[PDB]
């Protein structure tokens, strides 16, 4: 939501807000046994521990 | 997995094969001790100039092995001229005397 | 080259202007093709098989 | 060196040079070598060099 | 003594840690660059190695310079590398503003030009050179606007240099007395026109010779004279400046009852060459060495005061030009290379700015520093080197590939750039295989045991043994088979092939020196072919020709 | 060639022309669109040799028989594209450069060559502070090194008989107008007159490095480059992968950076520009032959498009996997095999079972050999 306030105001009245769904990525979604599919192979990512 | 005779690396004129590794076992630092230790150096000087670099050597082993004569006609390994080269490329002047 | 060439004369059998590039099992394996997919650049157009 | 060279001096008249001997690590007696393609192997190249 | 401290723990522990090494420091150096310069210079020395919080041998003879050269560098540092920083430090050390005294430089460039043109309408070889290019100009051996970029239609332009022809016979072939008010009025006229860069360029060119020629007479007049002759500073100005032209100072010199001039009588002739050659460059210009020399020095010193205002401006100005490097930074291309070629660009835009068009200085040359750079980042950042506008596609479609990939939401497809871009659908395929770097052959697949990309990358110019094992062999059975001929059989069959010879021959060399180049020896080869593929002969040639 | 042993010295600028096949010019490596090389680039045909076996770039000649011909259109030498292996190109450079390897291998060569401290050949170098050279009976020593106003302040001192340079040049200067037998007699003094055992103790370190470099065959100037040798053409390939996706070694970055400076700093030097752009240059330049030697010994990688500290000359021979080690002791072995292993106790023990396959696949030349000698096959094919 791009919204952008009028100058002589820090908060003043805001004269747009032009409202817009932006694409960004792709997230592997996971497959029901935990395991995504990257490049048509079948990949697991083992837990880390710090 | 054996390998006789099949591709070769394109930097050094080395055995490299893929399909499954098809290319010689890695006659490594430690087996050159090994035949060091025996006094065989002929096996020795075949397993890295004939067998293995020299890209004149390993063609003539193999008329030779076609033709029934087990001898050998070593020269001088191409990585080790890759290594003149790159001492050469370099400042420093590496030259082989002839006597 | 040189006598190939001669030889090529002698029985005048045409030199191939193409080169075998087929897809040859790897040396060993002994098996039933199961199934074939050909997945196609779409600028070309799909042969018979496809 | 320091052996041949004043044991010969010794077969002729003159006198040779006295030595004491020393003792060095592997890794400190291996460090010295006539020959550099041998040296630059192990060795770190391009000091040898 | 506080790092020598480090270093005799370091000898009796024999490792450190970040802690230890960055608790000895010298108490203000802290640059990266600096610290890896110390921790490098404890490290390579032995102690070996510095050892992130431990807890084998070790090889190393010159600890002794490396601990001398931390000791040096503990109190005086060794300051800066990493030449990023060198290069911001010396263009840092500037008043890094010119405001509104830009135009006093240029007043005093404008002043380095306009007296170097001035002294070139002095000047007689580059006026006959322009006269003389006119008239070969006037011949179609060039353009109008090759010679001259135009004055301050060409057709006007001949009949301006019609008027240098008036003007400079008017000139010059009344030679003092209304001769210098010929080349007043020649001055007049010249102070206005304009030439090409390479046309000024040639004009210096010949004054270089001029000045070349007078000073190498200079040393044929003073090393004949003043080194060669024992002659000393102060007769020597005695009577070189005021003649400088004829003999009258030279063997008038000789019979001076001087030093000198006693020993100057086996370097007469020599120096009457020098004054001779002298006075005939003069007669190349006409004036004398003296209005020559002063000419060209006001010429030489106008042209410092320009050269000066050039660098004095520009490093006022290399802080914009950092500024605005800075701004592309990931196109391929090293951070100090875009600086350099900015300030390359900043000069050309030296070059060619004027305060009588009103512009600023800043708005104005950042023009030109950024096309220059954007110039460089085209023509030698990608490893196989691609045409401009070749880059101008590329360019293109990245910036619609980013817009479809949001308008039509999941990514696009060459058939939908093809008509996004009104490109004819192919190259825009050509131009998506063509635009990408090159692998660095020695990537790390790690894989595997330890292996390099180019570790694998396969040959295909080798010939497989057993190609070379049937050739050799083919050889051989080609030999015999050609045994099985004759001399004129073997001979032609062999020669109109590449059998164990040279090139090849056709019909002529052959029946040439075979003494018939007709029917005759084709009946031979054809006759020959027919034993040869006679079965029962060629069984084994035919096994040659596996398949 | 059962040759002798080797020898080793430095690299004379005639000795490094007359190694090479003609100068490189150019960055470019290849054409784009009709993958040929470029000329002259870092690869090339007129110098390097050409890219098909006894084919001319253009295509002029293309027989075996007309092998020692250039072509007169880009006189490429009808060859053998092995050739293409063995050639080596200068780099004709425009401002003189110091050999890194001798110059941070602790201790510095040059520097007790020129008995000097380190600290104060590099000022010389990177341009932080001038040096004499030869300053005449004046007021000044030798060695002794200046700043910016000592050196502006000097040149009122004396107008000439004052020789004052800096950067690679400087240490040029210093070298060739050093002569060693010189400061050898000297140092024959300084044993004599001069007694603490410490001091004549350097005393005798140095004369043996001064004399022994004497009687080596080598010179002074020669520790600062004049003539950079570029690797030949297939040491450092251009491989096409599968896919236009060519894979380049590293060292085609290296020079073509080197490369991209000298000319610029040659068009620098011509267009008369101001003094901190050439000297901004030069620095650069000395960085990228630095990294062109080692990529290392000079503060950081000048790293590739990855993170990689990119591989270098001094690189490709160094490390466990360099040429020494990795692949002129522990090379890969035609004819060989391997396999998982068992037990078999019917043997003797002087001999091993081996499979049919392994056997005849390990064996394929001998047999082939027997077979054609037993005639059960005409030709090897
Ligand atoms: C098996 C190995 C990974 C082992 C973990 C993989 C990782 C990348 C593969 C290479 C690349 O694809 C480039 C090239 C493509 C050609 O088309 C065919 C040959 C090449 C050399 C490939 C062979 C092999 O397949 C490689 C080495
Ligand atoms: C960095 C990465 C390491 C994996 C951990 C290595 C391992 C294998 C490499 C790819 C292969 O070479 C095949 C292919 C060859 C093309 O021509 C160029 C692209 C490809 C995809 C390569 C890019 C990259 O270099 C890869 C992914
Ligand atoms: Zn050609």
């Amino acid at each position: 939501r791009l919204v952008i306030y009028e100058r002589e105001a820090p908060e003043g009245t805001v004269k747009d807000i032009k409202e817009q769904e932006v694409y960004m990525g792709e997230i592997p979604l996971m497959t029901d046994n935990g395991t995504f599919v990257i490049n048509g192979t079948e990949r697991v990512i083992v837990s880390q521990l710090h | 997995h054996a390998r006789s005779t099949g591709s070769y690396s394109l930097v050094t004129q080395q055995p490299l094969g893929g399909k499954a590794q098809f290319g010689g076992q890695r006659f490594g630092e430690m087996e050159v001790w090994a035949l060091e230790a025996y006094g065989a150096a002929y096996t020795l000087q075949e397993m890295l100039t004939v067998k293995s670099d020299d890209v004149n050597g390993r063609t003539k082993m193999y008329k030779n092995i076609v033709d029934g004569n087990h001898q050998m006609e070593p020269g001088m390994p191409e990585s080790f001229n890759v290594l003149l080269k790159e001492i050469r490329s370099l400042g420093i002047n590496i030259e082989l005397e002839d006597e | 080259t040189p006598e190939e060439k001669l030889l090529r004369a002698i029985f005048g059998e045409k030199a191939s202007d193409v080169k075998d590039s087929s897809l040859r099992v790897p040396n060993g394996v002994s098996g039933t093709v199961i199934d074939v997919q050909v997945f196609t650049r779409d600028g070309v157009e799909k042969d018979k098989r496809a | 060196r320091v052996k041949i060279a004043n044991r010969e001096l010794e077969a002729n008249g003159k006198v040779g040079a006295t030595y004491s001997r020393d003792l060095l690590g592997i890794t400190k007696a291996s460090l010295a070598t006539e020959s550099f393609i041998s040296a630059a192997s192990f060795q770190e190249t391009t000091r040898v060099l | 003594s506080q790092l020598k401290l480090l270093v005799t723990r370091g000898k009796e522990q024999g490792y450190l840690t970040y802690a230890e090494v960055n608790d000895h420091l010298p108490e203000d150096i802290v640059d990266s660059d600096q610290i890896e310069d110390i921790i490098q210079m404890i490290n390579d020395m032995g102690i070996q190695v510095m050892e992130e919080a431990p807890d084998n041998t070790a090889d190393e003879d010159a600890a002794e310079a490396a601990a001398q050269v931390l000791s040096s560098v503990e109190s005086e540092i060794g300051r800066t590398t990493d030449p990023v920083r060198m290069y911001m430090r010396e263009m840092g050390t500037v008043e890094l503003l010119t405001r509104e005294g830009e135009i006093d430089i240029a007043k005093r460039i404008e002043d380095g030009i306009n007296q170097v043109q001035c002294s070139v309408a002095e000047y007689p070889e580059a006026i006959t050179y322009l006269l003389e290019q006119y008239d070969r100009v006037e011949a179609e051996e060039a353009r109008l606007s090759d010679l001259i970029t135009g004055f301050v239609d060409p057709e006007l332009a001949r009949e301006k240099f019609a008027e240098l022809r008036a003007q400079y016979v008017v000139t010059r072939d009344t030679i003092h007395a209304t001769a210098q008010e010929e080349i007043l009025k020649l001055s007049e006229v010249f102070k206005q026109f304009r030439l090409v860069p390479k046309q000024f360029d040639y004009l210096v060119n010949s004054m270089r010779v001029m000045m070349d020629r007078v000073r190498t007479q200079e040393r044929l007049i003073m090393k004949l004279c003043v080194e060669q002759c024992k002659m000393p500073k102060k007769n020597f100005i005695t009577l070189f400046t005021g003649n400088e032209t004829s003999d009258t100072w030279f063997n008038a010199a000789i019979a001076m009852n001087k030093p000198w001039s006693e020993k100057l009588h086996d370097v007469s002739e020599e120096v009457h060459r020098a004054l001779q050659k002298l006075q005939q460059i003069e007669e190349e210009t006409g004036l004398t060495i003296e209005q020559v020399k002063d000419i060209n020095r006001r010429m030489s010193i106008g042209e410092a005061k320009a050269r000066r205002a050039k660098k004095e401006m520009v490093e006022a100005n290399l802080r914009l030009v950092i500024s605005i490097a800075k701004k592309y930074t990931n196109r391929g291309l090293q951070f100090l290379d875009l600086i350099q070629e900015g300030n390359i660009g900043l000069m050309k835009a030296v070059d060619k700015f004027e305060y009588r068009r009103g512009y600023k200085f800043s708005t104005y040359a950042t023009w030109w520093i950024r096309q220059a750079i954007t110039r460089s980042i085209a023509d030698q950042a990608r490893t196989i080197r691609i045409p401009v506008h070749m880059i101008e596609t590329i360019n293109k479609l990245n910036r619609i590939s980013r817009q479809m990939l949001q308008e039509m939401g999941r990514e696009p497809t060459p058939e939908e750039l093809a008509e996004r871009m009104l490109m004819p659908e192919d190259k825009i395929r050509k131009v998506l295989k063509i635009a990408k770097e090159p692998i660095s052959m020695e990537t790390p697949i790690g894989d595997d045991e330890d292996s390099h990309l180019g570790d694998f990358i396969e040959d295909t110019t080798l010939e497989l043994p057993l190609d070379s094992a049937t050739t050799e062999s083919l050889r051989a059975a080609t030999h015999d088979v050609l045994a099985g001929l004759t001399a004129r059989e073997a001979k032609v069959l062999r020669m109109r092939f590449g059998i164990d010879m040279n090139t090849d021959y056709t019909l002529e060399e052959v029946g040439k020196q075979f003494d018939v180049t007709r029917e005759r020896i084709r009946q031979i080869e054809a006759k020959a072919l027919r034993k040869l593929r006679h079965p029962s002969r060629s069984e084994v040639l035919r096994s040659f020709l596996d398949d | 060639e059962e040759f002798d042993a080797i020898k080793i010295a430095l690299a004379s600028p005639d000795m490094i022309r007359s190694w090479s096949f003609g100068e490189v010019k150019k960055p470019e490596t290849i054409n784009y669109r009709t993958f040929k090389p470029e000329r002259d680039g870092l690869f090339c045909a007129r110098i390097f040799g050409p890219v098909k076996d006894y084919e001319c770039l253009c295509g002029k000649y293309k027989r075996l028989k007309h092998r020692g011909v250039i072509c007169e259109k880009c006189g490429v030498e009808v060859t053998q594209t092995k050739v293409r292996r063995e050639r080596m190109g200068h780099i004709e450079l425009a401002s003189p450069t110091a050999h890194i390897w001798f110059l941070k291998s602790l201790p510095s060569r040059i520097g007790l060559l020129l008995d000097m401290p380190l600290r104060d050949i590099e000022r010389v170098l990177y341009f932080e502070s001038y040096v004499v050279i030869e300053g005449g009976m004046t007021n000044l020593e030798r060695q002794q090194i200046l700043t910016e106003e000592q050196y502006l302040d000097a040149l009122e001192e004396f107008g000439d008989e004052f020789d004052a340079k800096m950067g690679a040049e400087a240490i040029q200067a210093l070298l060739k107008s050093m002569d060693l037998e010189q400061e050898c007699e000297q140092l024959r003094e300084e044993l004599n007159e001069t007694n603490s055992e410490t001091k004549r103790k350097k005393l005798t370190k140095r004369i043996k490095l001064l004399e022994a470099f004497v009687q080596s065959g080598n010179k002074p100037e020669w520790m600062i480059l004049t003539v950079l040798p570029v690797l030949p053409p297939d040491l450092r390939p251009l491989v096409p992968l599968d896919g236009g996706r060519f894979a380049t070694s590293d060292l085609n970055d290296l020079y073509r950076r080197v490369i991209n400076r000298n000319n610029r700093l040659k068009r620098l030097l011509d267009l008369a520009a101001p003094d901190i752009i050439v000297r901004n240059e030069k620095r650069m330049l000395q960085e990228a032959v630095d990294a062109l030697l080692d990529n290392g010994r000079r503060g950081r990688a000048i790293t590739g498009s990855n993170k990689r500290p990119l591989k270098s000359l001094a690189d490709m021979i160094k490390g466990k996997q360099g040429r020494f080690r990795q692949n002129l002791l522990g090379k890969r072995v035609d004819y060989s095999g391997r396999s998982v292993i068992t037990v078999g106790p019917y043997l003797r023990l002087h001999q091993c079972g081996l499979p049919k396959k392994m056997a005849l696949e390990l064996f394929k030349p001998f047999i082939y050999g027997k077979l054609e000698l037993r005639g059960l096959a005409t030709t090897i094919k």
